């Protein structure tokens, strides 16, 4: 016995949630908290504190953001339960929490501490009847409805690959690296500063996430594209300032193939992936080929996919055919597929009620883990 | 509460002072006052 | 209102307008088939 | 008490004051000091030796004139004593310094040594139930309902920029110049014996007041009416007499904002209104730009918005609207607010016992104020 669950696509960057069977997430909103930097002695203006969305960005100025989760370990879990509590508002929810089904989010290669304090949350602070939640890149197939595939998720500085043959991930070659668009803005506010510019605030720094967003691509030859010149089309402030460029709309977003570059040992998500791939069977890569499963938002670039056949081309197998599977709607790839799975009743051998958490609870954790 | 109201019996009585027990487990989701919950431990007393 | 309080002290912007201005003015196409034969 | 705590308009120029809920400062006086020029030996005429009223300002040649504030703040304590024994004059009370509570107003960076010299004057002396003193920004955006806005003032003592968002406060962002219209009533002077005129006499200097109110102006174009060819109208002086005006009635204001003239180096009220404006967060800007207010008594002048409009087009950024407010009640406004404060039972931080105070001092009313 259940309700309706809600399928939360927890993006690195941007939580979304909405209930089972439909098309959309109902709710779209990200994951920082602001808080007023001045105060007032003054009565008769605002209140609350603490604001998330709309709020929050109506009125950036005072309100310090924070983002309290990095890499899925998040560090404000009681304010994660706040936020949860935010997505009960009113103009989110008028639901109850102890009395419906649900369902989240999971990446791989995390630590197990973090669903024990989950669980701790959703049934020490809730009582949610039943709740189980799994790998991420099964809802993307799901959204594919293709048995094979190579996904590669894309959050704001979370990155992992994952080969699934007909449902059956590869332990053994599943990578993941700790970046995305996160460092990637915090590299062009780096450019910034190398121009001289700076824009350390919380909000500041947003909006030069927007920008980047708005204005960033990738190159062909990216040492042969630096002999060129840089035109640099400003663009103009929602404060009315110039904007200039350089080589951030190509350069910055290829800062994930040069970790070592940017101090990390590390090689390139196409080069560990590869790798992993030839970790695989000798017979899947050909199915992969064509199963290439493109997810996350972060990828939005011009020539995304075609510089990353280029990387194809530059780890070339012995002359095989490969296909690549780029949709639009790759964040909302896993939500969609959380729904499909929310709209079966083999949730029902693949949950877990409460009344298993309250027998063994961290035992239910360890043993009914997948 | 209407349990109490129309409690007849010893082990109607108790376990239904069992399910009062855990629903009075939401004070972890309400943060009312001591003092005010200690007047309802004891106006439970009363009513017992 | 304040008629009369206008009456009383001469504070008042008369025959002038309290508000002043500045004028108005005038995609993820799937299928990137590496092709290798 | 049940009844009106005393509101008190604390004027730079002229001080005023009144009650809660009323919209008139029934007493309204500039901030001077009368006793007499001459000695008295007819048995039979008037005396006193310190006069305020109509009578003051009568016998100005019969009555030493001796201003006691300074920038907004007096010095001349025990003037302030004779002046609140004014204020509790028959003409204006009848009451006594306990039967209501007392606000005052004030401008910001100041000592904090004024507001201890305050207080302990208003509870040495009286035995005040309550006292609070504030800003009339805060009143002001009362008077004119908004929350957030721009103000400045613009009185005989000094002239201050306070940007405001809800009340909470920017004290790194405020700006404040101690500027006076009594100085241009001086430059006045040195225009007239420029256009050869004999004046240094302190009764001289109201006429001058009479004069600045009256026969100045303000011209908007700045260097193209510095040119214009004058014509030295001629105004009917009152005892009878009669004097030219020239090009001076609309020279002397633009010393405020070409402060550098006179050598007081500052950037111009405009400007430095801008500065206030730069000292603040981006997008939160582009509000202010139509959240303009005006205030102070130094603004009533015929040509005054306009030429300040062709300033701020000067200092305009890139393209942005501009809407700019101009009240009535430059100055009156403020005493309303103060009214509607005083009209308030949520005044409770603002009411403090004479006890606490002589438990603590003017702290306990810096912690309320800061
Ligand atoms: N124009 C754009 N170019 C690149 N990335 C973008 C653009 N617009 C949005 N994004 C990205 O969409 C991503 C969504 O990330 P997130 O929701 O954290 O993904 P995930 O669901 O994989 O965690 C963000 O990392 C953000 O940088
Ligand atoms: N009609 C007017 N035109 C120009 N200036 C005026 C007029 N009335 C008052 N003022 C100016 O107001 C100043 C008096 O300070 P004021 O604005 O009264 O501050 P407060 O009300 O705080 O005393 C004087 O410098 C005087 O020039």
């Amino acid at each position: 016995i259940a309700n309706q669950p809600v399928v939360i696509d927890n993006g690195s960057g941007v939580i979304k949630a909405g209930f089972a069977g439909d098309q959309i997430p109902k709710y779209c909103f990200p994951n920082y908290v602001g808080r007023p930097k001045h105060v007032r002695v003054m009565a008769g203006a605002l209140e609350g504190d603490i604001f998330i969305g709309p709020k929050a960005e109506e009125h950036r100025g005072l309100l310090s953001i924070r983002y309290p989760m990095e890499h899925g370990i998040v560090k404000d879990w009681n304010d994660m339960e706040r936020i949860w509590q935010y997505v009960y508002s009113k103009d989110q929810l008028q639901t109850f929490s102890e009395e419906h089904p649900v369902l989240l989010t999971e990446a791989p290669l995390n630590p197990r501490k973090n669903r024990e304090r989950a669980a701790e949350v959703f049934f020490e602070t809730f009582n949610v009847p039943a709740l189980f939640i799994s790998m991420q890149a099964v809802l993307s197939l799901y959204a594919t409805g293709r048995t094979t595939g190579v996904v590669l998720d894309s959050g704001d500085g979370v990155t992992h690959a994952v080969p699934i043959y007909e449902g059956f991930a590869m332990p053994h070659s599943i990578m993941r690296i700790d970046i995305a668009g996160r460092d990637v803005s915090r590299f062009l506010r780096l450019y910034l500063r190398k121009e001289g510019y700076d824009f350390h605030s919380s909000s500041e720094f947003e909006i030069v996430k927007a920008i980047k967003e708005r204005a960033c691509y990738l190159s062909i030859n990216p040492q042969k594209d630096e002999t060129l010149e840089t035109e640099k089309a400003q663009y103009y402030l929602p404060d009315g300032s110039t904007i200039e460029i350089g080589p951030s709309r190509f350069r910055a977003p290829e800062l994930l193939f040069r970790p070592d570059l940017i101090g990390e040992e590390s090689e390139g998500i196409h080069e560990v992936l590869v790798f992993a791939i030839q970790k695989s069977d000798m017979d899947l890569r050909r199915t992969l080929f064509s199963n290439i499963v493109l997810s996350g938002g972060s990828t939005l670039f011009k020539g995304f996919g075609d510089r990353l056949l280029s990387e194809v081309k530059k780890l070339a197998p012995k002359d095989v055919k490969i296909r690549i599977s780029a949709p639009q709607e790759r964040l909302y790839s896993t939500w969609i597929g959380g729904s499909i799975l929310a709209s079966l009743d083999t949730f029902k051998k693949m949950w877990v009620s409460k009344k298993e958490y309250e027998e063994d609870g961290a035992r239910s954790i360890h043993r009914k883990t997948f | 509460l209407n349990d109490l109201l129309s409690a007849t019996e010893l082990d109607k009585i108790r376990q239904a002072l069992v399910a009062i027990f855990t629903h009075l487990r939401k004070i972890r989701n309400t943060k009312y006052p001591i003092q005010r919950a200690l007047r309802l431990v004891e106006a439970i007393s009363r009513d017992l | 209102m304040a008629d009369p309080k206008y009456a009383d002290l001469p504070g008042i912007a008369r025959n002038e307008p309290d508000v002043y201005e500045t004028s108005d003015l005038p995609s993820t196409s799937v299928e990137h088939i590496i092709v290798n034969p």
